[PDB]
RNA sequence: CCUACGCGUG
RNA sequence: GCACUGCGUAGG
């Protein structure tokens, strides 16, 4: 299903961001953690995709 | 209409709602409303809160207003009553004085005191010689005890000349001994409490006296400045060098305690290092606005922020599950358990939750009777002190606490000191109080909630001494089968079925019930923790003297109840509660659970009409319960035994830490003879200071189905060898989340870890018998993935993917 | 036994280092003022700490507590010396403002000295 | 019986 | 990077 794979992609994306020393910046890390937590608790697929896209854009920025 | 009355006569006794200028409501109505809380039926509480300008009607439109956790502002609303309550107390004393001057002997009840403080009852009054009148205030003060702290009546005492309008009284910072103030407060408020009150618990005759003095001290401590409480330190000259060393402790409940072996070796090095005095003296002043708790000092030049990393993903297992048809659209089984990352402010924020722990004063008579009843539940166990050579530690690779964590683990400290040094340290703790520092860390677990979880690691000395003190009893409790406490009883090899059969032992109309304690660790009152510690220390009748046991209790309070807690390199004062790193964390929680259950039963029985009860035995039992509660000081062993037998017959209990499962008689609960969910709700409301929601509680009408949930496991009746047997199965989501998500990256590689999935299959095997097919497909998927992992790694290993090995683990053979 | 000696040396060094970090000018005053010589631990940093560290979660708390270069706390006057952010970057006083608050890595750690 | 690895209540 | 409780795994 799309829910499980989008949650797994969000988890791996946050892992990559953590390995990218994103935790050095407090606000960026807070935003990433909030987006990830919302994705995992998201019950609607569209919102999960929106937050996953936001996290992917954060990753692409650096 | 119906009004709350506390009645005593040969026919009936109890505090209950009876069908039957002066204000419309009396004090008894207020106490009944605040001690018997029903969310649906708050009419009396709402009207009392509106007529006396506490909150407007609009306040009740907001939902969850009664809940403290959701709406802490309610604490303010109740506080608006406190002053009035205080006035009533003063008036009561005046009334009592008059009676002594009138030579009048009688009993005083809340029923006869309007909420304005006036007393309008002269009945049950027998004239005697003038100046010899002796009022009975046990029931009155006992029942009114909780409201005083809940309404914060004595707040006015914190002002100069006891007026809220005028500014606060400014006590000298150096001052710490408030014994005279405590005596003055007792003489002004509880002048007619005949039992002797000791401001310092070190002069207490027995554990019951200690409980009484601590109950009064909890109320009296709120007035005094917070900074006064805490470790007491002095400067001494050692080897021609100044050292700031602790020489006492101020407890909000035990008063001032002074070390007996104060003077001015490796053991003394531990005593000095564990003492927060040196660190606090050498630490810079700190002010933290992120939390409402008191801040001590800062031991680091910069604040430290810790974060929780994201969970690692096992691509192989998820792909394997997907290929096998799992995790499709609309499937019942889904991922609901994950590793939840947290920001740098999480730890401190969770510590702020300790704000939910409020000063709580308990009905002393009720608490005494409840602890007497609870002591019966722990009679079979054997406890006492043991030497260092008899101490067993499961794991030594753990942390030793601060500053002990900087230099090594527990192996270092246990090897450094010989058994003689440990015995000397234990003896010193039996004579002096050693404050310690406990470090809070964030635990990396697979939870289904976004909230963070913290673990408290206490100092090495605290763990060592608490072990030497309590390990015999702890192991005795863990080594029994068939008792109320089911710690140490495994769920495998038919243990689940044996336990469930034990609960069902002889119940006329068996019905099952369960509950959980909201914010159990944070909201646990200090008085109940002290009671649990005393209950666990009662086993030291022959080994330890009164002074030794009192000093052990003081050490426990200073190392668990109210200690210095390090978060991010900053020291704070813990308001109260129970620490997560205590040696007796689980057993103290079990004692607290049993105490709450007994209190709920007592309240349920007394709240009954009595006249309506058609059973002579139960009516007489209620009458004698009131006798032993609010009329007899000495413990009645015979009635305690009778009440314990009654509870066991009509209230079988499984208790583990805070989780509980009760089998009770439906008819008795319906008639109010035994506690129900509403009784537990009320108990937690007026004692635990937390609102209990019915959504999280479950009640089962059919014993065949079994408990809805216990230890996060569900019960199911299957067929094994022509015998119907209860087995426990977990939520498939939890097992699947454990399989897919691992904390470390090595566990992601399936080849290295083939035992994780073996254990998860040993846990998920019972799902194979579930009517739902996907639940059994979970176990089959685990078996197939185990086989695939073995193939990738490549006779013995066959048993891992053959189901007989997992089936055998649930057979009563072993 | 060798590790035991190492640990003994470690605690002794730590205690003596804390003593060096400790000062007696105010401690002796407090002890002599005390009739019994025993004083609560908590008040010792309050009345003897040379440096004060304040953790501010938001701008409103900053304004309510310490807004200017000097402020009053614990019945003592403290002068601002440093204002670092969550990233340990030297945030200047001028930067702290309601308009620029969203651009600051809260909470802010303020280090001040007793006046 | 003893070590190490892995897997429920706070 | 806590307290215990229980269950597998491999060597003396
Ligand atoms: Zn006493
Ligand atoms: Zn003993």
């Amino acid at each position: 299903s799309k829910m499980s794979d989008v949650k797994c992609t969000s988890v791996v994306l946050l892992s990559v961001l953590q390995q990218l020393r994103v935790e050095s910046s407090s606000k960026l890390w807070a935003q990433c953690v909030q987006l990830h937590n919302d994705i995992l608790l998201a019950k609607d697929t569209t919102e999960a995709f929106e937050k996953m896209v936001s996290l992917l854009s954060v990753l692409l920025s650096m | 209409v119906y009004r709350a009355f506390d009645i005593y006569n040969d026919k009936v006794a109890g505090f209950a709602k009876f069908l039957k200028r002066l204000t419309k409501y009396t004090m008894a109505d207020l106490v009944y409303a605040l001690r018997h809380f029903d969310e649906g039926n708050c009419d009396t509480l709402k009207e009392i809160l509106v007529t006396y300008n506490c909150c407007d009607d609009d306040y009740f439109n907001k939902k969850d207003w009664y809940d403290f956790v959701e709406n802490p502002d309610i604490l303010r609303v109740y506080a608006n009553l406190g002053e009035r309550v205080r006035q009533a107390l003063l008036k009561t004393v005046q009334f009592c004085d008059a009676m002594r001057n009138a030579g009048i002997v009688g009993v005083l009840t809340l029923d006869n005191q309007d909420l304005n403080g006036n007393w309008y009852d002269f009945g049950d009054f027998i004239q005697t010689t003038p100046g010899s009148g002796v009022p009975v205030v046990d029931s009155y003060y006992s029942l009114l005890m909780p409201i005083l702290t809940l309404t914060r009546a004595l707040t006015a005492e914190s002002h100069v000349d006891t007026d809220l309008t005028k500014p606060y009284i400014k006590w000298d910072l150096l001052k710490y001994d408030f014994t005279e103030e405590r005596l003055k407060l007792f003489d002004r408020y509880f002048k007619y409490w005949d039992q002797t009150y000791h401001p310092n618990c070190v002069n207490c005759l027995d554990d019951r006296c200690i409980l009484h003095c601590a109950n009064f001290n909890v109320l009296f401590s709120t007035v005094f400045p917070p900074t006064s409480f805490g470790p007491l330190v002095r400067k001494i000259f050692v080897d021609g060098v100044p050292f700031v060393v602790s020489t006492g402790y101020h407890f909000r409940e035990l008063g001032v305690v002074h070390n007996q072996d104060v003077n001015l070796s490796f053991k003394e090095l531990l005593v000095y290092a564990a003492d927060p005095a040196m660190h606090a003296a050498s630490g810079n002043l700190l002010l933290d606005k992120r939390t409402t708790c008191f801040s001590v000092a800062a031991l680091t030049n910069n604040v430290a922020f810790q974060t929780v990393k994201p969970g690692n993903f096992n691509k192989d297992f998820y792909d394997f599950a997907v290929s096998k048809g799992f995790f499709k659209e609309g499937s019942s089984v889904e991922l609901k358990h994950f590793f939840f990352a947290q920001d740098g402010n999480a730890a401190i924020s969770d510590y702020d939750y300790y704000r939910y722990n409020l000063p709580t004063m308990c009905d002393i008579r009720q608490l005494l009777f409840v602890v007497e009843v609870v002591d019966k539940y722990f009679d079979c166990y054997d406890g006492g002190c043991i030497n260092a050579n008899q101490v067993i530690v499961n794991n030594l690779d753990k942390s030793a606490g601060f500053p002990f964590n900087k230099w090594g683990k527990a192996r270092l400290y246990y090897d450094s000191m010989s058994y003689e040094d440990q015995d000397a340290l234990f003896a010193y703790t039996k004579r002096n109080v050693i404050p310690t520092i406990t470090q809070m860390n964030l635990k990396y677990a697979i939870s289904a909630k976004n909230r963070a979880r913290t673990v408290a690691g206490v100092s090495i000395c605290s763990t060592m001494t608490n072990r030497q003190f309590h390990q015999k009893l702890l192991k005795s409790i863990a080594a029994t089968r068939g008792a109320t406490v089911v710690i140490g009883t495994s769920k495998f090899y038919g243990g689940w079925h044996n336990m469930l059969k034990t609960v069902y032992s002889d119940v006329e109309n068996p019905h099952l019930m369960g509950w959980d304690y909201p914010k159990c660790d944070r909201a646990m009152p200090n008085m109940l923790r002290i009671m649990a510690s005393l209950v666990l220390a009662r086993k030291h009748t022959t080994c330890c003297s009164l002074s030794h046991r009192f000093y052990r209790l003081a050490n426990e309070c200073a190392q668990v109840l109210s200690e210095m807690v390090m978060c991010g390199g900053s020291l704070y004062v813990k308001p109260g509660g129970t620490s997560s790193g205590d040696a007796t964390t689980a057993y103290a929680n079990s004692v607290f659970n049993i105490c709450q259950a007994v209190t709920a039963n007592v309240n349920a029985l007394l709240s009954t009409d009595g006249n309506k009860i058609a059973d002579k035995y139960v009516r007489n039992l209620q009458h004698r319960l009131y006798e032993c509660l609010y009329r007899n000081r000495d413990v009645d062993t015979d009635f305690v035994n009778e009440f314990y037998a009654y509870l066991r017959k009509h209230f079988s209990m499984m208790i583990l830490s805070d989780d509980a499962v009760v089998c009770f008689n439906s008819t008795y609960a319906s008639q109010g003879l035994v506690a129900s969910i509403k009784n537990f709700k009320s108990v937690l409301y007026y004692q635990n200071n937390v609102f209990m929601s019915e959504a999280k509680c479950w009640t089962e009408t059919d014993l065949t189905k079994g408990p809805h949930e216990f230890c996060s496991q569900h019960t199911m009746l299957v067929k094994q060898g022509d015998d119907y047997v209860y087995l426990p199965y977990p939520d498939p989501s939890r097992i699947l989340g454990a399989g897919c998500f691992v904390d470390d990256i090595v566990k992601t590689d399936g080849t290295l870890m083939i035992e994780r999935f073996v254990s998860l299959a040993i846990d998920a095997y019972p799902l194979t018998k579930h009517p739902n097919q996907e639940y059994a497909d979970v176990f089959h998927l685990y078996l197939q993935y185990i086989r695939k992992l073995h193939d990738e790694l490549t006779d013995n290993t066959s048993r891992y993917w053959e189901p007989e090995f997992y089936e055998a683990m649930y057979t009563p053979h072993t | 036994e060798d590790k035991r000696a190492k640990v003994t040396s470690a605690m002794q060094t730590m205690l003596f280092t804390m003593l060096r970090k400790l000062d007696n000018d105010a401690l002796n005053n407090i002890i002599n003022n005390a009739r019994d010589g025993c004083v609560p631990l908590n008040i010792i940093p309050l009345t003897t700490a040379a440096k004060l560290m304040v953790v501010i979660p938001d701008y409103n708390t900053y304004k309510n507590t310490c807004d200017g270069t000097t402020f009053t706390y614990a019945s003592a006057l403290w002068e601002i010396q440093q204002v670092v952010d969550a990233d340990s970057k030297i945030v200047q006083l001028s930067e702290i403002s309601m308009d620029n608050s969203p651009n600051l890595a809260w909470p802010l750690i303020v280090t001040a000295l007793r006046a």
